[PDB]
């Protein structure tokens, strides 16, 4: 559905994860920060598009971007 | 004094300040000086 | 309204509402009509008469004209 | 176990404190960096929540912020008792009123507003007022303008005691925890000590200087020659002249013959026919009764000597088979939460002041209220207006407590369990009735403007058309008018005019009161206001239950109150907020409000205000307009909105051109929301990103850097406008009307 | 000029001097003479009488609704209703835009800058708003020094 | 790597916020396959409120 | 990582009933059950809205959103030292096994799971939409 | 309460108010109904003689109305009022 992107700005601090209210982003390992870690996101399908974790990204500019794309019923938040 | 004047220097209290002073000299300018619609100087 | 563009208030349309009491029948009816129209503030009538559309048959024939035309297109 | 707790000096009283100015908050603590610190500077100035997580240092807090507010009330009570006594006619209003207007201020002669000195009467220049103080001060028995100035500068001693109190019960001596969750001697000390003792003083005034004062003022006597008020308590044969149950002395009081005492303490009911305004024997045995009724109420509750309820012992009782544990944990809601017991006093003392404003209408309790139709409207309009933000500030505080105060391992199957588990149905059925109502008053109106646009009158809801006569409410009007005869033995006359006992009250040529009817109109803007008093409650009440979970939100207990939302997910979440929720029933109370104060203004100046000429005639300000035009939106436009508006807009050259600048100022401010409403942040960030480039252009860079006002900053500027504009704009129109006319 | 004749001898606004001191003459038909709300419209009508003399005096303008029209062009005889008071307004409000720009520059060198604004440095900005009598010479000396304007490549520019 | 530790900096980088704008070099890492290793400390916050963000070499100049 | 098998025998903590669990989504589309282990029979806030007594061994929640799991997950993992894992279950009896993937947490790396999602290139290196016209890539996705 | 034998009890797929009797009327009861309302079963069949039915029955008394029973067909029956300017 909604489709979020991590770019190669990101320092691994974790907190784009712990902002996320559906579980999308997950911390893999990588080689460009001091952490050795960046988001990614398998789970982009469950993603309501809250844009959580632009807010808690400290980035200038974000590392995680989340496009507001095709919305279905994981991505409308619905329980009906 | 250190800290008196300190709040006294705050932008609410030098505004109002100001502008009570701006205000009082424009009342007192169109106290002696009223109907002013042309500068004549 | 060519006869007197002055005094005539030029009609654009009948007016056809089931919900019409009779002083709504007897009040919309303007410009010397049989029934309750309305009047056109359209500028339709003044247009028309200078560009030299006289009778209720040339306006006619223009629309016709109009509708061959949407047609085509 | 009450008894005092307190604590000597917690804070030094220091200046040091002052010149940091976010030095509550820790985020404001490290100074400004952006120009939303000085909007959370004072967002969270008062928020005393939000600063510590110690319960103590908050409860002293708001004692101290209570005391600041008496303060400030005070000093405002001294303004008005100084304005009385030095910048007002209340001598020579009091000499004869019916003919000079009330007015307490005297604006300076500075820039041609000197026109707004007008001539309210008795050889006196100055605005004209509407807030009730020479009728207050009429029924206190206040007779000259040293008194005024007496009661304004003691005002002023107590309001120095009211700072020195917040001073020192903060730097000096301040309570503890658990002085402040001594709930039980606080309601005996409130119910005895202060709404007990406070009648019964003002009862003993009523007894000593406002009843025989009044019975001076009545008989035409001028109030230069009235004695002053010690001389009925010293000479107590000139008390004695004009009541002769003062003769025997307090004996009738300790032997149980209060029926001897029928000469001052009476339950008359209805007016008084020289004034226009309810009878003191009454008010006196009002507040006498009031007085023995609340320090029996006092004596209620288990303090420390025994006898008497403890509070939780009552709620822990109070359980049902409908709700199996409820009203526990209640008493642990009322102690430790000030924001619960914020939103119960904020909806009893809103729902009280919409009380004080309907038996203020219909009961005037003051001489020469009633026919001073200008002082009607505006207590009537701001007490409706005041009743109105409370109610809503108690949802918003409601909204809070969920938000910040709720603890559900403490609550657990009580009531308040149930109402979280079950608010889909709460709100969906509020919803149906509110959807309901909708329709079967406004879709009514609507249908009444069609037929009566498609000239079809017989159509209509009209008293001519299909009637829809208030049954209830027209035998609930016959029972309260033919009640003295069966029900209400003991009475005189009954309780208000406004019932149907005839008493066609004329003072100065004015009518005071008269039946009220109620018709087809008043049904249909009764279904009106039920209808918007409901959907406010369906906003208010929505973001109370919602404040801290959705269907939506799962964790937006988590997000806080003043949250603009989630983000653009889920659809889109904005607005989710309890604040929100605060924030759109504001406009609901704009709605019902001006709504009723609507139809209370063409209501009164249709069937109540007027004059009576000879041999019984009775000529209303609009003669009997609202019961045809007040059922259509275009009469609402047309014989109230455009047509009593030709008296605001045409007093430009007046003495009331002020009204007409304040109501296009009013319109200026309400226009002036709508951008704030409708806007929002990023398109204004945006906008001073290129004011900051011209300023970086020029060096004129603040380092302080110009941002947008936060969303929920936004809105509550928008909603301040809103409010503020539109009641203006009332406030202008209602205000330049009724003096016009009256 | 702009067909509008000259108030002394316009006729209208003549007749507006006169209704005004009959509305005010009949709001003292019922104080007494030597009242103190009298005294207030007589004040009122001899403020009212030196408003008329001065806007006649002055060769204002005044056209068919008897009202005093500004003429904004830069005419040699009104000087003083745009043009005077105009040079007037701008050396004031210059004086306002240079201190204030003043004391950013002189608050941007300081150890916390932004501390520095919302509790304003009163013996900083008193010796310079007395520097702003001399602004236009200090604006246009900063425009010829260039110190007045800021080149671009040190300038926030948001993307294109 | 880097420019300097404790050095001013000039941010070419066109999405920030402090484009163009004066830095303060605080941390530059000098481990092989950072994309941004040198860290920069600017003394206006963002409209995130903070400071603190890391850039590329190619990025600043010193200035 | 070997998923954990729904037991479908472990009981549900002590509610009183709410008008906020499950509707027809449940019924036609997927509902989400949450399986955790408890220490003792504590008082939870219901992410439904509402409170109940959890018991005192293994408790199942059946929820109608991923997003009232985690709500309620990340309530029990700061509050209550309490791990957990939820699940997708649909109508036809297929239950997906949702959080957490590898077994530990998504906030901790694991060397398991790998990039995807991942551009090697910034926001301002991204392609303008005029160059991109009339393709099913964006400026983001290559 | 989650079962993995019974998926439909654990759901919420409950008949909360159904009954799961046969029947309770009658054979001449059941026939009369099934007999007249057996032309207007189809969905296809019904939309297609409900349109052009109901287009017709609205338009034929829309037509053959009278004075009395619709003003619209009644007409002025006063002198037409005249605007301001001669008009
Ligand atoms: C930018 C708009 C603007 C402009 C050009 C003026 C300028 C003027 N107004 Mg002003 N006025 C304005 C806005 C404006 N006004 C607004 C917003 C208000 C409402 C608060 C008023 C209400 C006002 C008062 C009440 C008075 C002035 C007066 C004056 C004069 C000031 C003379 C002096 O020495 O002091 C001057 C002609 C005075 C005057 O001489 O009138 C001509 C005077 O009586 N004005
Ligand atoms: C002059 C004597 C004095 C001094 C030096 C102090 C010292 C202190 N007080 Mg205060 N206090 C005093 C009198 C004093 N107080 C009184 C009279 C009250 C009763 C209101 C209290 C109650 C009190 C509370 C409850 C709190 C303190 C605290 C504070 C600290 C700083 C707060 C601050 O910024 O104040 C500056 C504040 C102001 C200038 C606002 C004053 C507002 C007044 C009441 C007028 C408001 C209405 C007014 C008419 C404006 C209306 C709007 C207008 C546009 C018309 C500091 C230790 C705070 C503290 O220690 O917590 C960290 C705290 O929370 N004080
Ligand atoms: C019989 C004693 C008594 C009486 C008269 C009151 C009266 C009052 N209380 Mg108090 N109170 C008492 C005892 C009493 N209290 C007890 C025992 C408790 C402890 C459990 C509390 C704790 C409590 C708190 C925490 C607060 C109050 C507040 C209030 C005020 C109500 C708000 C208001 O605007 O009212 C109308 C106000 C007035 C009429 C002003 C009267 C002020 C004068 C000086 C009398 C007050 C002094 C004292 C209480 C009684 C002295 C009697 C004296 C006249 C001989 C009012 C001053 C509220 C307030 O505003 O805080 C300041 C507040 O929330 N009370
Ligand atoms: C708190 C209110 C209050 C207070 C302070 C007073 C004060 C007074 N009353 Mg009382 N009185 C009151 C309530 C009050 N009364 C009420 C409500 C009634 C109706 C029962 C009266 C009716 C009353 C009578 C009948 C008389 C007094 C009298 C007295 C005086 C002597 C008793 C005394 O001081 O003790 C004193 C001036 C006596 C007096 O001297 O009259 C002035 C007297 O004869 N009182
Ligand atoms: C008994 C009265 C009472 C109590 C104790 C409080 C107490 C509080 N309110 Mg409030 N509330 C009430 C009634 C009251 N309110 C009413 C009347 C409303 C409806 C409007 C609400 C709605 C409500 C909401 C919506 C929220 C609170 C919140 C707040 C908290 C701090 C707000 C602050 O810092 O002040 C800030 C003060 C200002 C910004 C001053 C602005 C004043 C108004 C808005 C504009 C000016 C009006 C003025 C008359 C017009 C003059 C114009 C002229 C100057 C040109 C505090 C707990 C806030 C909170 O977080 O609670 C924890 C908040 O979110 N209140
Ligand atoms: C005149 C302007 C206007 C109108 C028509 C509406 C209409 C509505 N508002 Mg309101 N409201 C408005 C302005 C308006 N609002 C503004 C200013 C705000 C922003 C603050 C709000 C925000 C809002 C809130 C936040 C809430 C409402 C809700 C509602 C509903 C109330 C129930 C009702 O009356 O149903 C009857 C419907 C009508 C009377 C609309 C006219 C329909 C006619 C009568 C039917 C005939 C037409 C015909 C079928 C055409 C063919 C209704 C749909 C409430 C809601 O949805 O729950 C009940 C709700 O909670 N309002
Ligand atoms: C310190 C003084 C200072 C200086 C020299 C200027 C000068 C500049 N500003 Mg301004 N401005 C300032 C204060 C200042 N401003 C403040 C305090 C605000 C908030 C109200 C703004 C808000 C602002 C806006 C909204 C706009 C400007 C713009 C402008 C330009 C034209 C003047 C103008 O539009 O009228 C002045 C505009 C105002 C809104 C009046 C504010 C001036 C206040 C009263 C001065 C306060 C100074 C005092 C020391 C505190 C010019 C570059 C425009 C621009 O982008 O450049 C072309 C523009 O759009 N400014
Ligand atoms: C009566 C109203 C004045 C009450 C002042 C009380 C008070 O703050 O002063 C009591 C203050 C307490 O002194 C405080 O001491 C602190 C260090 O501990 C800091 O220096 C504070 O600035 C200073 O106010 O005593 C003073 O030194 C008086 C000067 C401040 C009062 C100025 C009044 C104007
Ligand atoms: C107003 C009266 C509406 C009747 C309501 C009334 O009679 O309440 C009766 C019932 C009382 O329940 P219990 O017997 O559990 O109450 C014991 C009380 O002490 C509550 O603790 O209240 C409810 O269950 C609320 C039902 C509201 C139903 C919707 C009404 C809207
Ligand atoms: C000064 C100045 C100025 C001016 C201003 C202007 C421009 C104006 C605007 C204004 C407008 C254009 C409008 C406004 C309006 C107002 C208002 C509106 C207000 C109000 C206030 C208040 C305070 C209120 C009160 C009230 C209330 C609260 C309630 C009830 C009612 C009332 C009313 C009583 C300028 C800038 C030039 C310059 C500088 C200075
Ligand atoms: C106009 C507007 C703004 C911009 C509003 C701003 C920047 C507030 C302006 C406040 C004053 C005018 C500036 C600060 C004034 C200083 C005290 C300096 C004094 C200068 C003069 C006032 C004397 C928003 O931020 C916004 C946000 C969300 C929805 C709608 C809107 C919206 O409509
Ligand atoms: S919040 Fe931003 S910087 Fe931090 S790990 Fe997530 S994407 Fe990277």
């Amino acid at each position: 559905a909604h489709s979020v992107k991590i770019y190669d700005t990101c320092i691994g601090c974790t907190q784009c994860v712990r902002a996320c209210p559906t579980d999308v982003l997950e911390m893999v390992p990588w080689d460009g920060c001091k952490a050795s870690q960046i988001a990614s996101a398998p789970r982009t399908e469950d993603c309501v598009g809250c844009k959580r974790c632009e807010s808690a990204c400290p980035t200038d500019f974000l590392s995680v971007r989340v496009y507001l794309g095709a919305e279905t019923t994981r991505s409308m938040g619905l329980a009906y | 004094m250190q800290d008196v004047k300190t709040y006294l220097s705050t932008a609410p209290v030098l505004a109002t300040l100001w502008f009570g002073f701006l205000a009082g000299l424009l009342i007192e300018i169109n106290r002696f000086f009223p109907d002013a619609l042309v500068l004549p100087l | 309204w060519g006869q007197d563009p002055l005094h005539v208030r030029p009609i654009a349309h009948a007016i056809w509402d089931p919900h019409f009491g009779q002083p709504a029948v007897e009040a919309f009816t303007r410009g010397g009509a049989s029934g309750p129209v309305n009047i056109a503030y359209s500028g339709v009538y003044q247009w028309w008469y200078t560009i030299g559309l006289r009778t209720n048959q040339d306006l006619y024939g223009g629309s016709i004209f109009l509708l061959f035309v949407s047609a085509l297109f | 176990e009450v008894k005092i707790m307190v604590e000597k000096d917690p804070v030094k009283t220091s200046f040091e404190k002052w010149a940091k100015p976010g030095h509550f908050s820790r985020t404001l603590a490290k100074g400004p960096n952006t120009t939303t610190w000085i909007w959370n500077l004072h967002a969270d100035a008062h928020d005393f929540d939000s600063h510590t997580n110690d319960l103590e240092e908050i409860s002293r807090k708001v004692f101290s912020a209570h005391f600041g507010q008496l303060a400030v009330i005070f000093i405002w009570l001294s303004g008005m008792y100084f304005h009385g006594a030095r910048f007002s006619n209340y001598e020579a209003w009091l000499s004869d009123p019916t003919h000079i207007k009330p007015s307490a201020q005297v604006v300076w002669p500075i820039v041609g507003q000197k026109i707004l000195n007008g001539d309210v009467g008795g050889g006196f220049q100055g605005i004209q007022i509407t807030s009730g103080f020479f009728q207050l001060w009429r029924a206190s028995g206040i007779t000259s303008e040293l008194q005024l100035y007496t009661t304004a500068i003691g005002g002023l001693i107590f309001a120095a005691l009211m700072l020195f109190a917040g001073w020192f019960h903060y730097h000096k001596a301040a309570p503890k925890l658990a002085w402040f969750q001594n709930v039980e001697s606080m309601l005996n000390h409130h119910l005895a000590g202060l709404l007990g003792l406070g009648s019964l003083a003002w009862a003993g005034h009523q007894v000593h200087v406002s009843l025989p004062i009044n019975r001076l003022l009545d008989a035409g006597v001028d109030p230069k020659e009235i004695p002053l008020p010690h001389e009925f308590i010293l000479n107590r044969d000139l008390l004695a002249q004009l009541y002769p149950s003062f003769s025997k002395g307090l004996t009738p009081f300790f032997t149980l013959n209060w029926s001897e005492y029928s000469d001052f303490l009476t339950f008359r009911g209805g007016l008084n026919p020289v004034t226009g305004g309810l009878w003191l024997t009454d008010t006196a045995h009002h507040h006498l009764a009031i007085a023995v009724l609340f320090l029996v109420a006092g004596h209620m509750y288990r303090t420390n000597f025994g006898i008497g309820h403890s509070m939780k012992e009552i709620l822990e009782a109070h359980k049902g088979p409908f709700t199996g544990e409820g009203h526990k944990g209640l008493y642990e809601i009322l102690t430790t939460s000030w924001h619960a017991q914020l939103a119960i006093n904020l909806a009893m003392l809103g729902s009280l002041t919409i009380i004080v404003a309907h038996h203020m209408y219909a009961m005037p309790p003051y001489p020469y209220l009633a026919t001073d139709y200008a002082t009607q409207l505006s207590l009537f309009t701001h007490h409706m207006w005041i009743g109105g933000f409370l109610v809503v500030g108690a949802a918003a505080h409601a909204a809070i407590f969920m938000v910040r105060d709720y603890d559900p391992t403490t609550q657990y199957n009580n009531l308040l369990d149930r109402v979280l588990r079950h608010r889909d149905a709460i709100i969906s059925h509020l919803n149906w009735v509110c959807i309901f109502l909708g329709f079967h008053s406004f879709g009514l109106y609507i249908h009444n403007d069609t037929m009566s646009a498609l000239g079809r009158p017989q159509d209509m809801f009209s008293d001519t058309a299909i009637q829809l006569q208030p049954v209830f409410a027209q035998w609930i009007q016959n029972t309260h008018a033919l009640a003295p005869s069966l029900t209400a033995p003991n009475a005189t006359a009954s309780t208000s005019l406004t019932w149907g006992g005839g008493d066609l009250v004329a003072v100065g040529g004015k009518v005071a009161l008269l039946p009220i009817p109620l018709g087809t109109a008043d049904f249909l803007v009764h279904h009106i206001h039920a209808f918007t008093i409901h959907v406010t409650v369906l906003i208010l009440l929505k973001g109370v239950l919602f404040a801290r979970s959705s269907r939506l939100i799962p964790d937006k207990a988590n997000l806080g109150f003043r949250f603009p939302c989630d983000g653009p997910g889920r659809g889109g979440t904005c607005q989710v907020s309890a604040w929100d929720h605060v924030f759109l029933g504001l406009f609901w109370m704009y709605n019902a409000i001006s709504v009723v104060i609507f139809h209370f203004s063409w209501k009164m100046q249709s069937d109540v205000w007027g004059s009576i000429s000879d041999q019984g005639v009775v000529t209303h300000i609009t003669g009997g307009n609202f019961a045809q035009s007040s059922i259509t939106i275009n009469g609402w436009l047309r014989d109230f909105l455009w047509a009593q508006a030709s008296q605001v807009i045409q007093s430009y050259g007046s003495s009331l051109s002020a009204y007409g600048l304040l109501f296009l100022g009013a319109h200026f401010v309400w226009a002036f929301s709508l951008m704030f409403l409708f806007s929002g942040r990023g398109y204004w960030q945006e906008l001073i990103e290129s004011i900051v480039w011209a300023h970086n252009k020029l060096k004129v860079a603040p380092a302080i850097q110009p941002r947008a006002l936060s969303i929920v900053q936004g809105r509550a500027v928008g909603v301040a406008h809103y409010l503020l504009g539109g009641i203006a704009t009332t406030w202008a129109f209602f205000l330049a009307r009724i003096i016009s006319v009256g | 000029v702009a067909g509008l004749t000259p108030c002394k001898e316009s006729k209208g606004f003549a007749k507006r001097q006169k209704q005004e001191i009959k509305k005010l003459e009949g709001r003292l038909k019922l104080y007494a003479p030597d009242s103190a709300p009298a005294l207030a419209i007589n004040a009122t009508i001899e403020k009212t009488k030196r408003r008329f003399e001065f806007y006649g005096n002055q060769g204002l303008l005044c056209g068919t609704d008897g009202l005093p029209h500004l003429i904004v062009d830069g005419d040699q005889a009104h000087l003083g209703e745009f043009v005077y008071p105009g040079l007037v307004f701008l050396y004031i409000a210059g004086w306002i835009g240079w201190v204030g720009r003043a004391y950013l520059i002189d608050v941007r060198t300081s150890k916390k800058p932004t501390e520095k604004e919302i509790i304003i440095d009163v013996p900083l900005a008193l010796r310079i708003m007395s520097k702003g009598l001399t602004w236009p010479v200090a604006a246009i000396g900063e425009l010829r020094s260039g110190k007045l304007v800021e080149k671009s490549s040190n300038i926030t520019v948001s993307p294109r | 790597i880097g420019p300097k530790r404790g050095s001013i900096v000039k941010v070419l980088r066109r999405e920030s916020y402090w484009f163009n704008d004066t830095g303060k070099v605080v941390a530059v890492d000098q481990a092989p396959g950072v994309r941004y290793p040198v860290v920069v400390r600017f003394d206006k916050v963002n409209y995130a409120g903070v400071s603190t963000n890391n850039y590329s070499p190619d990025e600043l100049e010193q200035s | 990582f070997t998923p954990p098998t729904l037991n479908a025998d472990t009981p549900a903590p002590i509610f009183g009933g709410s008008t906020g669990g499950l509707l027809r989504k449940a019924q036609v589309e997927e509902f989400y059950v949450i399986t955790w282990e408890s220490p003792k029979e504590q008082i939870f806030e219901m992410p439904t809205g509402g409170a109940a007594i959890m018991r005192s061994g293994p408790n199942l929640l059946k929820l109608a959103r991923k997003e009232q799991c985690l709500a309620l997950g990340a309530r029990l993992r700061t509050k209550f030292k309490i791990q957990y894992q939820f699940y997708r279950v649909f109508p036809n009896g297929e239950v997906q096994y949702l959080h957490p993937k590898d077994g530990v947490y998504p906030e901790k790396v694991n060397a398991g799971r790998t990039a995807v999602g991942v551009n090697n290139r910034s926001i301002g290196q991204n392609a303008n939409p005029a160059e991109l016209k009339f393709a099913h890539k964006q400026a983001y996705d290559l | 309460y989650f079962d993995l034998g019974e998926i439909d009890n654990t759901t919420g797929n409950w008949d909360l108010y159904g009954n799961d009797d046969p029947n309770r009327y009658n054979g001449f009861q059941n026939k009369f109904f099934e007999t007249f309302a057996g032309a207007f079963t189809k969905r296809g069949l019904l939309l297609k003689f409900l349109v052009l039915g109901g287009a017709t029955t609205i338009g034929y008394l829309g037509s053959t109305s009278s004075g009395d029973l619709l003003a619209i067909k009644n007409g002025p029956k006063q002198a037409p009022i005249m605007g301001p300017r001669g008009r």
